[PDB]
């Protein structure tokens, strides 16, 4: 309707329009060139002097005598419906399936109003994955937003695929009867290349999850600024399907490193003073407003559990992207290169991962009473084995004493018969029995954190 | 055809005013001497042109003529047996009209417009054509270069000329629309030539060298990254991949590079011969040289010219191999223009959209099926040159997230003049899980388990050599020395590809399978006797060790008859015990 | 005897799976076509009323 | 099979909405060549002129230039007769910096989302 012309300046993602009084702050503008092409753009600074618009697509072909700028949606909104569980979307939610769009039940703000911590709830109920490391030591429960770090080329996609296809909350040990509803996957991808895309969609059509899932694909060959909109647009639908229909939404936010590179690009186009390694200061607030739109609320049986996949640049816990992620979120799962050369699938090193809220998930009745002491004894014994490996590499094998060989046999028996597994799905009882098999290698007395009841009931 | 004058000149940048409506990324003839520039940072009524030649000697107030339409190449027949520069104007033409140098601002043609090629039609009047449909064929060298519909052309055919011979711009197909079709057509170098659908990579790009397909293979649609500092080859390896592969066209795009490499490739190719056809190798290699003395802005033209030519040849049923050499200089070109243009730098001057540029580059590769009905694949070998190892640099940890394989060259292992210098661990390929049925049908039956055994023995030697170095090899028990000696057999016998000897410079898969099966039968028959009480120093200079040690220099016409008798010696060598 | 029983059970299970999949696909396609035609008929029955409402919302 | 049934029902609902949208498009086509279309064009021109704050030029069709000519004689606006404007009018305000549209097709494009969100629930039953 009310167009604007008078573009003064165009460079990078930015363009400077003038005499722009009535563009509300943070609105959507479509850019129209000479010949019919229309582009997305978001407003990020308004004055009666001028206004600034970032461009959701490539800035190729814009002249200055044309390319009018037209207004829509004072704040950026997504039309949202429930006829939505089968069709994929681009980086800005145009559907690419050869079908008409959703008939919107509602209109929601894509930014997300911040959740009230009074209206939250303790994330209680255990989720098993099949993977014994997670389901023994680093607990994954309903309502947690735990990221999975990846190294250079470690199979993060296959870990996410296995937790997508074969993770299930177990109602029977929780003691509530059952409703046994399976999950609902919000898979939002930000610059996965083509091969990972092929693997995820073929995995989902082989497990039959595409009748209950949604994909917001923002590929590598897509333009580079709509990555800022993709996770917030996905988590809007996630909030929707959780908190209006009593679901158990699991959200796979793939490869946050491309989100952070796009954020770095939009922060450096506007000259803004960065923190460490060239990332701007508001990256904390934006990763917060992605992550903390997740959790459980009181009374409503909807729920959101997130796996964000990180890619650590120099496979370290110290770079600003995994560092600020691990400061924001609660509990993470880290992969490592050192186990991966030994064929160990899935290559999870079990020291640096930590569940934040294992303590409320497992315990009496819910999992089994042993589980906390069992996990703590495994942590302490395996850490002792790992840091005695370096001393063995210093002083040689024949310079060893008693219990050193027991810790070392514990270490490699652990790393080849607890973490090392195929795509088989181990239960909680099966993984705990394998844990007692590995705890059978140590003589007693050193099993300090396991109390007398468990050591007198389950040794062997 | 907007036309202004030069306001200011700074660096290689010409910022010219009066451009009230010059659209983005146009080619503009800047200066009165026909220089070629790209247009960014529109501002008021004033553009910001970078020039692809130099600019030392221009003035103020010379006219700048925009050409309206953006940076594009001309895809057609005649590209093979060809060198090009960054803006695609071929160098031997310039030698025919300048001399033995390059002058600022010639105006020449990207293709020869006086060569009479041979038409043969494959459509009739009244047909429907959409983009990417087969029109006609031309025999180019050993070839059927099929000229096809440009991908923005759809309509009814009015007439098509018969099988004569023609100039490359001759209007030969006129639609029932007012549209003509020449033998070439233009295309901008910042857009994928669009496909119907992308497939999944299931067939290996047979890289030809022993380690690069035995241990860490690349698929036909896949991408690979080769790091490696100076003195670690990199050019022996690129020229070996250009010589010995199973490509259909090799597009060798070398930017920021020596001149001796380019003239080496142009001297020694028209006598050597690809394994499939006959004739010179040069008739399947289009090479885009950009020597490091040529002006710095041309590199970002050059790389996209290369991948555009790769897509034009993947649209014609050809499994195109592309070698993008020294893309760190392309990253330096981005650094130089972003520091000329006064934006924010991040992580040592590389502008923060370098990951977007590099990802949109590598994502043009893959295995597709084109609109005509052919299949195709384009693969990219990207040679990154990081400064000193130091892999946390932004170019390398940008390209590490978007490659299907990663072949880390070393610096220590290339100081005993081992070649090639592929690291055994820390280099990894993600196509081993998908190339298994093809291997199990087409190299052996038990091929994957065999290299599983080879991989774990390499891992075991790497985990054993450390205590070998620490406590000294005095403390060999019995078997760890046999592990060391099999390690010495492998890195002195199996990974020793010369690339200069005339039968070592190409290896097959069957010969690699034969040598690996020989090594594993050797180890599984010596480990039987090592617990019988044989001295480990006794077992070394048995004469069949020479018979494996120079068992790679036989050809395929010599290898099975030598091979089965060598294993007969492997069996009978321990009956002498 | 165990191998013969395993082969017979696998063949019978594959045949029963193929027949049940054919029957379920036929019932699903029949219900899909019936519900699509019924939804089209019901939408045509409810048609021609709110078009003037949307026009009056459109016209000033 | 359930996904195929849901896709069939979604395609049926979308085809019904597309038929209703084509009927509304034919209604918008017939709305221009009407007898009361000059009074409606004068009403929409008054609405656009009230929407145009401090503008200079208002452009519309030449035959539609009489249909609000008393409105064009009012308010001192530069009445431009552009026959491209089949539906609605345009408004350029005083600088070459701010256009305004009033097209019935542009109003349909602006309101088809709410038309979906309300009238599809209205017409589904």
């Amino acid at each position: 309707k009310k167009e604007y012309t008078g573009i003064t300046y165009i460079s990078g993602p930015l363009l400077f329009v003038e005499n722009a009084k009535d563009l509300a702050y943070g609105a959507i503008v479509d850019i129209k060139d000479g010949t019919g092409r229309v582009r997305g753009g978001q407003v990020i600074e308004v004055s009666e002097e001028y206004a600034v618009i970032q461009v959701f697509e490539e800035t190729t072909g814009l002249d200055l005598a044309t390319t009018s700028v037209s207004l829509v949606e004072d704040v950026a909104r997504l039309g949202v419906s429930k006829e939505m569980l089968g069709r994929r979307f681009n980086g800005i939610g145009k559907p690419i399936d050869g079908l008409p769009p959703i008939t919107p039940e509602k209109r929601l703000p894509i930014t997300g109003l911040p959740l009230n911590p009074v209206a939250r709830r303790k994330p209680e109920q255990f989720i098993q994955t099949g993977i014994s490391t997670i389901d023994v030591m680093n607990t994954l429960v309903r309502g947690q937003k735990l990221p999975i770090f990846s190294g250079s080329g470690l199979p993060a996609n296959e870990i996410a695929a296995q937790i997508a296809r074969q993770a299930t909350v177990r109602p029977d040990l929780s003691g509530e009867g059952e409703k046994e509803e399976p999950f609902a996957v919000v898979f939002a991808a930000m610059g996965i290349t083509q091969r990972e895309l092929s693997y995820f969609i073929q995995e989902f059509e082989r497990t039959g999850a595409l009748s209950r899932s949604v994909l917001f694909l923002n590929k590598a060959d897509d333009p580079t600024i709509e990555r800022i909109l993709t996770p917030r647009m996905a988590l809007t639908v996630a909030e929707y399907l959780a908190f209006e229909h009593d679901y158990h939404v699991l959200v796979i936010l793939t490869d946050m490193t491309n989100y952070c590179e796009a954020l770095r690009e939009i922060g450096a186009a506007r000259e803004e003073i960065p923190g460490r390694r060239g990332y701007p200061g508001y990256m904390y607030t934006d990763l917060a407003t992605i992550y903390e739109r997740a959790g459980v609320v009181e009374g409503k049986k909807g729920s959101v559990t997130q796996i964000p996949i990180l890619s650590m640049p120099d496979d370290d816990r110290t770079h600003p992207i995994p560092d600020l992620t691990g400061y924001i979120t609660e509990g993470q799962i880290q992969l490592s290169r050192e186990l991966h050369r030994k064929g160990i699938y899935p290559p999870i090193d079990p020291l640096p991962s930590l569940s934040r809220l294992m303590n409320n998930g497992v315990g009496k009745g819910k999992t089994r009473e042993d589980h906390k002491q069992v996990s703590d004894q495994l942590y302490s014994a395996y850490a002792n084995g790992v840091d005695i490996r370096k001393l063995v590499a210093i002083i040689g094998e024949d310079a060893l004493t008693e219990n050193d060989r027991r810790y070392l046999q514990f270490a490699d028996a652990f790393e080849r018969f607890f973490i090392n597994q195929g795509q088989q799905n181990r239960s909680i009882e099966e993984s705990l029995q394998i844990a007692w098999a590995l705890l059978s290698m140590l003589p007693q007395g050193e099993l300090k954190r396991i109390s007398k009841d468990h050591i007198g009931k389950y040794y062997g | 055809m907007i036309q202004g004058v030069i306001q200011k000149i700074a660096g290689p940048a010409v910022i010219a005013k009066g451009m009230l409506g010059a659209r983005m990324y146009d080619i503009c003839k800047v200066g009165e001497e026909g220089l070629v520039g790209e247009i960014i940072r529109l501002d008021g009524d004033t553009a910001f042109v970078q020039v692809y030649e130099d600019t030392s000697g221009l003035k103020v107030g010379e006219p700048v003529v925009s050409t309206g339409l953006p940076l594009a190449v001309e895809l057609g027949p005649g590209m093979l047996n060809g060198i090009y520069d960054g803006i695609q104007r071929p160098l031997e033409r310039i030698r025919e009209k300048t001399g033995i140098y390059i002058t600022r601002g010639v105006v020449v043609h990207a293709l020869d417009r006086e060569k009479k090629w041979a038409w043969t039609p494959m459509v009739k009047p009244g047909d429907e054509v959409r983009g990417g449909m087969v029109l006609g064929t031309v025999p180019e060298f050993g070839f059927t270069h099929k000229i096809l519909v440009p991908p923005d052309v759809r309509g009814r055919v009015k007439e098509v000329k018969p099988a004569g011979e023609y100039t490359v711009e001759e209007p030969v197909v006129v639609l029932e629309d007012g549209t003509e079709l020449k033998m070439y057509h233009t295309w901008p170098v910042r857009r994928a030539r669009p496909v119907q659908r992308k497939l999944d990579p299931n067939t290996p790009f047979l890289t030809g060298m022993r380690i690069l397909d035995v241990l860490f293979p690349v698929a036909m649609g896949g991408t690979a990254a080769i790091p490696g500092p100076f003195g670690s080859g990199k050019t022996v390896t690129q020229q070996s991949l250009a010589k010995w592969s199973n490509a259909d066209v090799v597009v060798y795009v070398g930017c920021g590079e020596r001149g001796n490499e380019m003239t080496d490739v142009l001297v020694e190719f028209p006598e050597l011969t690809d394994p499939k056809t006959g004739g010179p190798l040069m008739h399947r290699t289009v090479l885009i040289a950009n020597t490091s003395n040529m002006p710095v802005a041309a590199r970002e033209a050059s790389i996209y010219v290369g991948v555009t030519i790769a897509e034009y040849f993947r649209d014609q049923g050809f499994s195109v191999a592309l070698m993008a050499d020294s893309t760190s200089r392309w990253a330096e070109a981005l650094r130089e223009i972003s520091s000329r243009l006064e934006e924010m730098p991040a992580e040592e001057g590389y502008p923060p959209y370098l990951a977007a540029r590099l990802a949109a580059f590598y994502e043009r590769a893959g295995k597709v099926i084109t609109l005509g009905g052919e299949e195709g694949a384009v693969t990219i070998v990207g040679a990154v040159s990081p400064p000193g190892g130091d892999m946390s640099e932004p170019v390398t940890q940008s390209t590490l997230r978007i490659v299907g394989a990663f072949w880390r060259l070393d610096a220590s292992l290339a100081f005993r003049r081992h070649f090639p210098a592929i690291n055994w661990n820390g280099s990894y390929s993600l196509f081993t899980s998908a190339l298994d049925p093809w291997y199990r049908e087409n190299v052996a039956e038990d091929y994957p388990e065999l290299r599983d055994a080879i991989s774990e023995l390499l891992q075991r030697e790497a985990g054993l050599q450390e205590i070998v170095q620490l406590v000294g090899p005095d403390a060999l028990q019995d078997a760890e020395r046999l592990v060391i000696e099999v390690g010495r057999i492998i890195r002195e016998d199996f990974l020793q590809q010369n690339a200069y000897h005339e039968v070592d410079a190409y290896c097959s898969m069957k010969k690699a399978y034969g040598i690996m099966k020989m090594i594993l039968a050797f180890y599984k028959e010596a480990e039987a006797a090592i617990k019988r009480g044989v001295s480990i120093d006794e077992i070394l200079q048995l004469p069949v060790l020479e018979r494996i040690g120079r068992a790679r220099y036989v050809s395929e016409e010599e290898f099975p008859a030598y091979f089965e008798e060598a294993m007969k010696e492997i069996q009978g060598a321990f009956k002498a015990l | 005897e165990a191998e013969a029983k395993a082969k017979a059970l696998e063949a019978q299970y594959r045949e029963r799976e193929r027949a049940e999949t054919e029957a379920l696909l036929a019932r699903y396609r029949e219900r899909a076509e019936a519900e699509a035609k019924a939804v089209r008929e019901k939408a045509m029955a409810r048609l021609d009323e709110a078009v003037a409402l949307v026009l009056k919302e459109v016209l000033p | 099979g359930e996904l195929l049934v849901a896709t069939a029902r979604t395609q049926a609902r979308g085809e019904v909405l597309e038929e209703v949208r084509r009927r509304v498009r034919e209604a918008l086509e017939a709305l221009p060549q009407k007898p009361e279309w000059p009074e409606v064009v004068r009403k929409l021109a008054l609405e656009a002129l009230e929407a145009l704050p401090g503008a200079k030029a208002l452009v519309a069709n030449p035959e539609d230039l009489p249909h609000l000519e008393a409105l064009a004689r009012e308010r001192g606006v530069e009445l431009q007769a552009e026959p491209a404007l089949r539906l609605g009018v345009r408004a350029v305000g005083a600088e070459g910096k701010t256009q305004v549209e009033n097209s019935l097709l542009a109003r349909l494009d602006r309101a088809w989302d709410a038309l979906s969100s309300k009238v599809a629930q209205a017409l589904w039953g």
